[PDB]
């Protein structure tokens, strides 16, 4: 190295601790209330349910896989769990395999 | 422009009788803002997954590193070009009589905390170092290495060597010499014998001292006048934001935010959301560069030409036209303004005009007579030898004329009578 | 020599830079093309060369500009070269310095490898005394003014000197001319001036 | 911390022009936050030749002398003992001078360091202009050179740079005809 001043890198300083602050409410998310329903209403009309107001914990109702095909297009589902949601609708209704 | 003519005929002149002292300013950028950007930091926000991506591409975060590194070295070469053309530093004499000339709004104020002059406060007011714009995304500015008061030392230097030295302290020894008596050497420069000074010293030094006075009203009442250096800095400023708002561009990614696709997604689909945002990035800070780069070629060959400007007009008179001042060059003076420099050229204008007729030779006793310097002139009853620019006749005597020839040979000559001293 | 060696390193890494981004994957399995052929079809082969494809031939763009860009800050050079070749080397040049610090006399050129070296000479003075000057001189009611110098005077008498080589000589009508009377300028001095044609009548 | 930004009812986050969130509220309790990035800044090593000696110094660009040793770039670098303040940055590994010298390694801000011996340590000072000089102007003074000096001094200029050529089909595919 030839006598100079030289730009190595850059320094960042480093984070001491992590703290997570979540909104806490006591109710659980009735999910599988969605899947109890004896009978789903015809396709041609699909039933809306809304979820609001409550703890979701998504990690029991993908650890409990009775679903053959879960799959999300905008998320990952490890992350669902951490992840927090705003308005969460579900859509139930009846199609065809193909 | 207005409709003009000009009274043309094969035996007529015109001799100007009074002339007239103007300044006039100009401006010129010496360097721009010394930014640096942070490849990685910009790019990837300091994330390992986005970092380790990054690495595929290769070396164009050095090249670019490496670039700016030149430019910003530039800037600083630049800025030292100009200024530092003086061996030593000068110190103005305690004593101020220079003959009737004023210099209290060039030289410096002791007053002020800064050795600033009145004038150079006002250049320093009317363009405001970062009136527009100028950050956490690892782009920074780095200090020049001339503070500021530094750049003020040189150009008093220069103008206290000026002053009392002249052309001389440029090219070895500064060799001290009355102020009156430099402006005589000045005149000759241009022409015009030096007893016009001397005779007219009083005239000359109030037009000075007003047209010196009027500069300063001159730059206050018209706010645009800087502007040559304002867009400098604007073009700057005006950049980096461009290329900050470019953070917030999708590029096709789902989102314009690394931590938001990375919660989002595991890294298997992450890393194809992750590669269009390093590609857009990636390309509008080679835009930055290029344009950086070319923009600062102009600014070197801006700077090129001030450090000449400083050296064959400030250190000497120039003999070269409409290249230092409106007129005949008289002499410079610099000042520092914010990424630049103003000279304030003093020429010499001839102002009011008188014609006669003029005739290209004297037929004395059948010898031509050319004169040695000057120009036959005629008001309808005698003949006057005159110098150009200045009119001054002079009886007609052996001194001012030579002998060429025969008088049948010529084409105009006149007969005259010329004087045997 | 720097200058001229440093045009040498900037030519130079540039291009070393530019044979690396060979090795580079850009996004494809492989830096190499022959690998990338010979493990897969071209059905997906396609896909792999196209990464490669677009990253060589950006890189390609980079090193063109930035020679472009040399080119011209070179170009700008050799259109001075040749300036202080048509100026100082064919002739006497008047601009400050433009051809060498002082005052010139001549340059002489000499080739190196990708430039020129001048070698300007120059008149630059050494020793320096000081005296006293006077801008006239009232004769005899009439103000003189040297015709070509200046006035100084070494406490006893006054010289009229050529301003570059200290050099007295007496002061005579020939060195001198006059324009107007005395008292209208500041610092004329009384002082006798030699009239070279008196003698002779006398004589 | 603490901020004063008057969010609405409905209003949750801020925002920046990038993009970048910078303001926000926390779930339980309603105060509002502001989030500002931890200190960062580029590091310059001040090295003399390697041949001369193996001995630096380190530049921490306009960061905080009491913040610097908080930062992680490696070694202390005898963070406190040896510290000197500039408006460039945060200079460790320097000692301080009185005395102006010419520049050597241009630190930045007016200040230039050196390698001097006194063995040998990198001392960082304020760069000189020039020596000082006056000139005894007055009013009936010239001052007339008696002698000369002839000297001959070089110049050196680019003319021109390497013709190279690139054959972007043999660069790019290599000889293939894919
Ligand atoms: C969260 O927990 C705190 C505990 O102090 C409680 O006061 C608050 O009502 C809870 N609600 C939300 C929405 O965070
Ligand atoms: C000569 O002309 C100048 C410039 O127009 C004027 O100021 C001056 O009064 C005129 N008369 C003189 C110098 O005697
Ligand atoms: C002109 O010179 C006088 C006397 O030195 C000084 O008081 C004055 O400030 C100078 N300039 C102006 C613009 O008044
Ligand atoms: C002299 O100048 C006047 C205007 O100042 C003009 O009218 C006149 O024609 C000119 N005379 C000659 C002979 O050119
Ligand atoms: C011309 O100038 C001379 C100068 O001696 C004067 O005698 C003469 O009257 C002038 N002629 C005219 C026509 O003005
Ligand atoms: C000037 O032009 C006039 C027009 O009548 C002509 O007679 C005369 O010869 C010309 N003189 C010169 C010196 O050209
Ligand atoms: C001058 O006078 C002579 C006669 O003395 C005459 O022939 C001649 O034409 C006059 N002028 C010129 C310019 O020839
Ligand atoms: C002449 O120059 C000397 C230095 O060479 C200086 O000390 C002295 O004051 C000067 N004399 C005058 C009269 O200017
Ligand atoms: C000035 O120079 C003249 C030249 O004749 C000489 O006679 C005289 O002594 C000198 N005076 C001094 C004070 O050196
Ligand atoms: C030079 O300045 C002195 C200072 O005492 C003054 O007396 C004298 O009149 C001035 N002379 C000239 C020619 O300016
Ligand atoms: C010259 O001598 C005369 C006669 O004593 C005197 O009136 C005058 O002031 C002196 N000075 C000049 C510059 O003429
Ligand atoms: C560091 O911060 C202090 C105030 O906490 C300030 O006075 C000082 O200028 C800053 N910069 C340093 C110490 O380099
Ligand atoms: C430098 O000068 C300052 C006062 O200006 C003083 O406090 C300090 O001790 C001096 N340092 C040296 C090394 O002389
Ligand atoms: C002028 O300088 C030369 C070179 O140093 C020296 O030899 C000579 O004596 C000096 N004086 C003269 C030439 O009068």
């Amino acid at each position: 190295v030839e006598k100079g001043i030289y730009q190595t890198s850059n320094f960042r300083v480093q984070p001491t601790e992590s703290i997570v602050r979540f909104p806490n409410i006591t109710n659980l998310c009735p999910f599988g209330e969605v899947f109890n329903a004896t009978r789903f209403a015809s396709v041609y009309a699909w039933n809306r349910k809304r979820i609001s107001n409550c703890v979701a914990d998504y990690s029991v109702l993908y650890n409990s896989a009775s679903f053959s095909t879960f799959k999300c297009y905008g998320v990952s589902p490890t992350k669902l769990n951490d992840l927090c949601f705003t308005n969460v609708y579900a859509d139930s209704f009846v199609i065809r395999g193909d | 422009g207005a409709e003009n003519s000009v009274a043309y005929s094969n035996n007529s002149i015109a001799i100007p009788t009074n002339f007239t002292i103007s300044v006039t300013t100009e401006i010129l950028p010496v360097s721009m803002t010394k930014t640096s950007v942070d490849c990685t930091m910009y790019i990837c926000g300091d994330s390992t997954e986005c970092s380790n991506l990054l690495l595929q591409y290769g070396s164009f975060c050095t090249q670019l590193n490496r670039a700016l590194t030149g430019i910003a070295v530039e800037q600083d070469k630049n800025t030292q070009e100009v200024f530092a053309q003086v061996k030593q530093i000068y110190k103005t004499p305690p004593i101020k009589d220079f003959g009737g000339f004023n210099f209290s709004q060039i030289l410096p104020d002791p007053s002020k905390p800064s050795k600033r002059s009145p004038i150079e406060d006002l250049l320093f007011n009317k363009v405001t170092l970062a009136d527009a714009g100028f950050k956490f995304n690892g782009l920074t500015v780095l200090p020049p290495l001339l503070t500021d008061e530094m750049i003020a030392q040189y150009t008093s230097a220069l103008l206290a060597g000026t002053i009392t030295s002249g052309w001389t302290f440029g090219a070895g020894p500064a060799l001290q010499i009355p102020f009156p008596m430099q402006m005589a050497y000045r005149f000759n420069g241009i022409g015009v014998t030096q007893n016009v000074l001397y005779e007219n010293q009083k005239l000359i030094a109030n037009q000075f001292n007003s047209a010196i006075g009027k500069i300063q009203d001159s730059l206050s009442s018209t706010p645009s006048a800087l502007g040559k250096l304002q867009d400098v800095v604007n073009q700057n400023a005006q950049a980096l934001n461009t290329l900050v708002k470019q953070l917030s561009s999708n590029f096709g990614a789902i989102s314009s935010v690394l931590n938001d696709i990375l919660s989002r997604l595991d890294p298997p689909e992450a890393e194809v959301q992750i590669d269009r945002l390093i590609t857009g990035r990636l390309q509008s800070l080679q835009t930055y560069v290029t344009q950086q780069l070319i923009r600062a070629a102009e600014i070197r060959a801006s700077a090129n030409l001030a450090a000449t400007k400083m050296s064959e007009c400030v250190l000497g008179q120039s003999k070269r036209v409409d290249f230092c001042g409106k007129g005949y060059h008289l002499m410079s003076f610099p000042q520092s303004a914010p990424h630049g420099v103003v000279f304030l050229h003093v020429t010499y204008v001839p102002a009011q005009e008188k014609n006669f007729t003029t005739a290209p030779a004297i037929c004395h006793d059948g010898k031509a007579h050319f004169p040695r310097e000057g120009v036959f002139v005629s008001n309808g009853t005698h003949w006057f030898v005159t110098q150009r620019n200045f009119y001054e006749p002079q009886i007609i005597t052996t001194d001012n004329t030579f002998v060429s020839g025969n008088c049948d040979v010529v084409i105009g000559i006149v007969n005259n009578t010329v004087y045997d001293p | 020599l720097g200058k001229l060696q440093d045009v040498v390193n900037q030519n130079a890494q540039a291009l070393n830079t530019l044979v690396k981004q060979l090795s580079s994957n850009f996004g494809a399995i492989s830096s190499v093309l022959n690998d990338i052929l010979s493990r897969l079809d071209p059905p997906e082969a396609e896909v792999q060369i196209d990464r490669l494809i677009t990253g060589r031939l950006q890189s390609l763009q980079t090193y063109v500009t930035q020679q472009l860009i040399r080119a011209a800050e070179i170009r700008a050079s050799a259109n001075l070269a040749a300036t202080k070749m048509s100026e100082c080397v064919l002739g006497q040049s008047k601009r400050v310095d433009f051809c060498g610090k002082g005052y010139h006399l001549m340059s002489f050129p000499q080739s190196a490898p990708h430039g020129v070296v001048f070698l300007h000479v120059t008149y630059v003075p050494a020793q320096e005394k000081n005296f006293t000057t006077a801008p006239a001189i009232c004769h005899d009611g009439k103000a003189h003014f040297p015709r070509e110098g200046v006035f100084v005077s070494n406490g006893t008498h006054w010289f009229v000197t050529q301003r570059n080589f200290y050099e007295p000589q007496i002061i005579t009508t020939d060195n001198t001319f006059v324009s107007g009377n005395c008292d209208v300028v500041i610092g004329i001095v009384n002082n006798t001036v030699y009239d070279p044609l008196q003698p002779e009548l006398d004589s | 911390t603490e901020s004063n930004k008057k969010f609405l009812p409905f209003q949750q986050f801020g925002r920046d022009i990038a993009d970048t969130t910078d303001a926000v509220r926390d779930p339980q309790t309603l105060e509002i936050l502001d989030i500002t990035p931890c200190s960062f800044g580029g590091v310059s090593v001040i090295t003399p030749g390697t041949n001369t000696s193996n001995q630096v110094a380190v530049l921490y660009q306009d960061v905080n002398c009491t913040e610097v040793p908080v930062a992680i770039h490696w070694r202390v670098y005898s963070t406190g003992s040896n510290v000197f303040q500039t408006r460039a940055g945060c200079l460790i590994g320097a000692e301080h001078v009185n005395n102006s010298y010419e520049c050597d390694i241009p630190i930045g801000a007016g200040i230039c360091a050196s390698y001097q011996t006194q063995s040998q340590s990198i001392i960082a000072y304020t760069m000189s202009l020039g020596a000082e000089n006056s000139v005894a102007y007055s009013n009936n003074s010239i001052a007339i050179p008696t002698n000369f000096t002839i000297s001959v001094t070089t110049e050196i200029l680019p003319v021109s740079m390497t013709k190279t050529s690139v054959d972007c089909t043999m660069y790019i595919c290599g000889d293939s005809t894919e």
